[PDB]
């Protein structure tokens, strides 16, 4: 199961 | 700065188009569009991660569409609008996804889809001076405001004392009542009371103004009625302090 | 998707209120929002596995990973606590799914109650004057006019602050010639301490 | 900086003449991801070639597996034609039944 | 023995050819189970291993959400890094993300991983503590500070130590027959004379799982580094792997050389001799 948190701009 | 949303209110006719704008918190990667029918829980429509779509499953693709082309501000369109679409269109923003991040909602766009524009009416605002039986028995004096015969429920009632807005000793009805309770398209009525000391009302150099901000039609809406177009306007009622 | 309970609650100022939110599947994050008269939902707290027990001003909240439930604790309720609270739910990406909601009503405690009806003077351009029923106890409920040509508003609460005076009030008016005070509000549960002038 | 692909032409099972099998071309250790890989039967491009989903190693270098169903014959000569930015001309690696 | 779940994401910009391409791949040790391609018609997280196909619509819905979100973040991140490194619009660039967790035979958490690379070189990495980042340059330092403000490490730790291991333990149960089998290598030796005085000895290991193998060449006890040639473990294409190791020996000295084969599925370490 993939990560959904954190998905923030780098 | 906060989440910006234009317009605050919008009246549209059954089968016409509508557009809602939203500017998220500067920097925030995620943007959400929620539809809140009446007082119920907001229902998700679309999610945006930067310039593109994460989930559009909840969007009725038949009428609804939303874009966020440069990944900043977003626009939600309804074409054509159905009566069912009368709701508050909430826009949320977050830095990204997200488990520690809470949403920041904008004020929303209150939409009312109508069967006919001729049903739109502005309010008639009248202020009411306190009773002399009240100043004698009770130590205080209360002024009653009454906005009548408006359609739809797109009013903001505010009290103004000496050019300053008042929130203390102020109480506006949470829900407006129908003048003809049977009809769903019935014109509304709403009251708000302002209570002050009996001495305050006795002083003649004190102004008591009741401001009602009505959200109606635009210059671009076609009007053919004998009465003037019920445009977005402020309708006031005022009374000066009396020692009488 | 999350089950918010109860749907509505009415309580006196200073009473405790406990509102909970349940999930069928395992939790990620539980969001809690407050909403007023056509206002934007204002974010309160966010709970997850890190913790679990959070708070906003005088309200506290719980997150029970095992029970798949979260609760909002409103101890010693203030008049400012009304009205609608929303439980929102996780998602692996934090995509929120709101609960049904909870309409909270905080009725004030009136120290010196003396029910009285008054006739307010017209400012200038009006056919008939308005009637006002005020300073009644939060237990007494105002009834709507069974006659469609008379309009009676629901009970509303004032907060004077520069006196620490709080009072309940209801407005009534009619264009009808056969309309006067005392007979206007007589339909509702009227007490014995009521004042009717003549 | 860019990395040159490492090529491997081999069969799934030990090659037996006139018996159905699979011909592989494992391309690894390359950067960028953009690669052209063709499998050949007697100098001619095979069209029924399938490739693996793009993945990468610990050192970030890419790897792919191109493959086709084939029947090895003594007369037939099978090879792999890999083209990259690190290669001026397409590199041909011949299949050897003992490598 | 030990198991791991890895996720590999690739983003390649294409100047004047359209928007960048995102490729996502999921693995349970050496077996691929999921796939995502931004250029594919489906625009959905697709199954690749049989044992993952049993997952409901809600599973594929969340997995598509997360990858679409990362896909979208990278599209912006490619131009942002192009900014930091002062590079023109004309030129293809790559962003690679590698993340996952390790568990032991007991199925207990071992390590969490999160690494990022720009143009095949290290950009930002989450340290073993899962509390801090390691920036490889002044550009990656800009990201570090942004991710420090965003509380990324704390959120990364929550997943890598929590849901990652829960999902991996779940995959091991559902795919028991294929993921937890230890297929030993079918070993054999070949002799190829390259000269009259020189010969090539090759040691093969075939149809083995996992891909972790050891092929060592020896001569009268000692190890052989000089004239020892090894190919990297290659996929057979049917879930198994292949590998060979060769050594050029002087003709007649073939019985002096031995090949030691080491594998998880092999009960005792095999020794092969010509």
């Amino acid at each position: 199961g993939t990560s959904g948190s954190p998905i923030v701009n780098r | 700065a906060g989440v910006a949303q234009s317009p605050r209110y919008k009246i549209i006719e059954k089968r016409q188009s509508v557009a809602f704008w939203c500017n998220p918190i500067s920097g925030h990667a995620t943007l959400y569009w929620y539809q809140q029918i009446l007082g119920q829980g907001p229902k998700l429509l679309i999610q945006f991660q930067n310039n593109g779509v994460v989930d559009d499953s909840q969007l009725p693709k038949d009428r609804f569409s939303a874009e966020r082309l440069k990944g900043v501000d977003s626009t939600l369109k309804i074409q054509p609008a159905k009566l069912e679409d009368s709701a508050v269109y909430l826009c949320a923003s977050s830095l990204g996804q997200g488990l520690l991040y809470g949403y920041t909602f904008g004020s929303g766009t209150r939409l009312t889809v109508l069967e006919d524009l001729n049903k739109v009416f502005p309010p008639e605002v009248a202020v009411f001076e306190p009773s002399e039986a009240e100043i004698s028995h009770t130590q205080k004096a209360t002024l009653v405001c009454l906005a009548t015969g408006f359609y739809p429920d797109h009013v903001e009632l505010s009290w103004w004392v000496n050019g300053k807005e008042v929130h203390s000793g102020v109480c506006t009805d949470p829900q407006p009542l129908k003048e003809q309770p049977a009809l769903n398209d019935s014109r509304y009525a709403l009251s708000s009371r302002l209570r002050v000391s009996a001495t305050f009302w006795q002083n003649p150099r004190n102004h008591f103004r009741c401001q009602v901000q009505f959200y109606g039609l635009s210059e671009n809406d076609e009007w053919t009625q004998d009465r003037a177009k019920p445009v977005t306007q402020i309708v006031s009622a005022e009374a000066w302090g009396r020692a009488d | 998707q999350p089950v918010q309970s109860p749907q509505a609650v009415i309580l006196r100022e200073g009473e405790d209120a406990i509102i909970n939110c349940s999930s069928s599947k395992a939790l990620y994050s539980v969001h809690w929002y407050r909403q007023k008269h056509g206002e934007a939902p204002i974010f309160l707290m966010i709970l997850l596995k890190g913790g679990e027990q959070k708070g906003h001003d005088k309200i506290s909240a719980s997150f029970n990973e095992k029970k798949q439930q979260s609760s909002l604790y409103l101890t010693a309720s203030q008049l400012s606590y009304s009205g609608t609270y929303f439980c929102g739910l996780g998602d692996a990406g934090n995509m929120l799914t709101f609960g049904g909601g909870t309409r909270l009503m905080v009725k004030p405690h009136i120290q010196n109650p003396d029910p009285a009806v008054y006739q307010l003077r017209d400012s200038k351009s009006s056919d008939k004057s308005v009637c006002l029923f005020t300073d009644f106890d939060s237990q007494t409920n105002v009834s709507q006019s069974k006659d469609s040509d008379v309009y009676i508003t629901d009970k509303c609460v004032l907060d004077m602050r520069s006196m620490d005076f709080k009072s309940n009030s209801a407005v009534a008016w009619s264009n009808k010639s056969d309309f006067a005070c005392a007979n206007a509000f007589n339909n509702s549960i009227i007490p014995e301490d009521t004042f009717f002038p003549s | 900086i860019q990395r040159t692909p490492k090529i491997q032409v081999y069969s799934r099972h030990p090659a037996e003449n006139g018996k159905s099998n699979f011909l592989n071309c494992y391309v690894s250790g390359f950067h960028p991801s953009d690669i052209e890989v063709d499998l050949l039967k007697n100098g001619e491009r095979i069209e029924k070639v399938e490739h693996s989903d793009l993945s990468f190693s610990k050192d970030w270098s890419f790897y792919l597996l191109y493959y086709t169903e084939f029947t090895p014959t003594e007369k037939d000569e099978y090879a792999c034609r890999v083209n990259h930015v690190t290669l001026s001309q397409p590199k041909i690696v011949k299949w050897d039944r003992d490598m | 023995g030990s198991h791991s779940m890895r996720y590999f994401y690739t983003s390649v910009s294409r100047p004047g050819r359209g928007e960048p391409r995102f490729i996502a791949v999921g693995y349970v040790d050496d077996t691929q189970f999921v796939r995502f391609d931004s250029d594919a018609a489906s625009q959905r997280m697709e199954p690749r291993a049989p044992w993952i196909e049993q997952e409901g619509p809600e599973y594929w819905d969340q997995e598509t959400r997360n990858v679409k979100a990362q896909s979208q973040t990278d599209r912006v991140d490619l131009g942002t890094l192009r900014g930091y490194y002062n590079q023109s619009e004309d030129g293809s660039h790559t962003i690679q993300i590698m993340y996952g967790c390790d568990v032991g035979p007991d199925g207990r958490f071992l390590r969490g991983y999160r690494q990022d690379a720009y143009d095949g070189k290290d950009y930002i990495a989450l340290n073993e503590d899962l509390r801090s980042w390691t920036a490889a340059d002044m550009a990656a330092q800009i990201t570090k500070r942004k991710w420090e403000a965003a509380h990324a490490a704390e959120q990364q730790r929550a997943y890598l130590e929590g849901r990652c291991v829960e999902w991996l333990r779940r995959y091991l149960e559902n795919g028991k027959e294929t993921l937890q089998r230890t297929d030993p290598p079918k070993t054999h030796m070949t002799h190829h004379p390259i000269s009259d005085h020189e010969a090539t000895l090759r040691c093969w290991a075939l149809g083995f799982y996992p891909a972790e193998i050891t092929l060592t060449w020896q001569r009268d006890g000692e190890d052989q580094t000089q004239d020892t040639e090894l190919v990297e473990t290659r996929p057979a294409g049917d879930g198994t792997f292949q590998k060979w190791a060769a050594v050029v020996v002087p003709s007649g000295e073939e019985q002096r050389y031995t090949c030691h084969v080491q594998h998880e599925g092999l009960p005792k370490p095999l020794t092969l001799r010509w």
